[PDB]
């Protein structure tokens, strides 16, 4: 259940 | 009293931000901000993304901010306020699917 969209930044 | 009227609304939630810029505003591209209540009282970034198979719709970004002073959606960029990143992300997305209002209200 997101609340958000967190741009993200792994590989 | 930053735009107070483009990407920003002042202290508004996710379910007013989703019908207020469905219930006449704005097309997509349109991200304004507001208050998250989701903690003791954040920020946001409300977005207007309407598609040809389902009808308009919004999304939204809870904006976050340093204690030291770092307004930032995502903690790849932090900013001074939301006039100053609302200053930039104008010029840039910043990260999210679209940067703040593209167009502009008037």
């Amino acid at each position: 259940e997101p609340q958000y969209e967190e741009i993200p930044i792994y590989l | 009293s930053i735009q107070a009227e483009e990407w920003y609304f002042g202290k508004l939630g996710r379910k007013d931000a989703e019908r207020q810029l469905l219930s006449f505003g704005n097309p997509r591209g349109t991200f304004l901000i507001r208050e998250s209540e989701t903690t003791k009282g954040a920020y946001s970034l409300s977005i207007r993304d309407w598609d040809d198979m389902k009808g308009d719709h919004v999304k939204h970004y809870k904006i976050r901010k340093l204690d030291n002073g770092g307004y930032y959606i995502t903690t790849r960029a932090q900013f001074e306020t939301l006039q100053q990143l609302v200053q930039h992300y104008s010029e840039r997305a910043a990260g999210l699917s679209s940067r703040l209002v593209v167009p502009s209200h008037k």
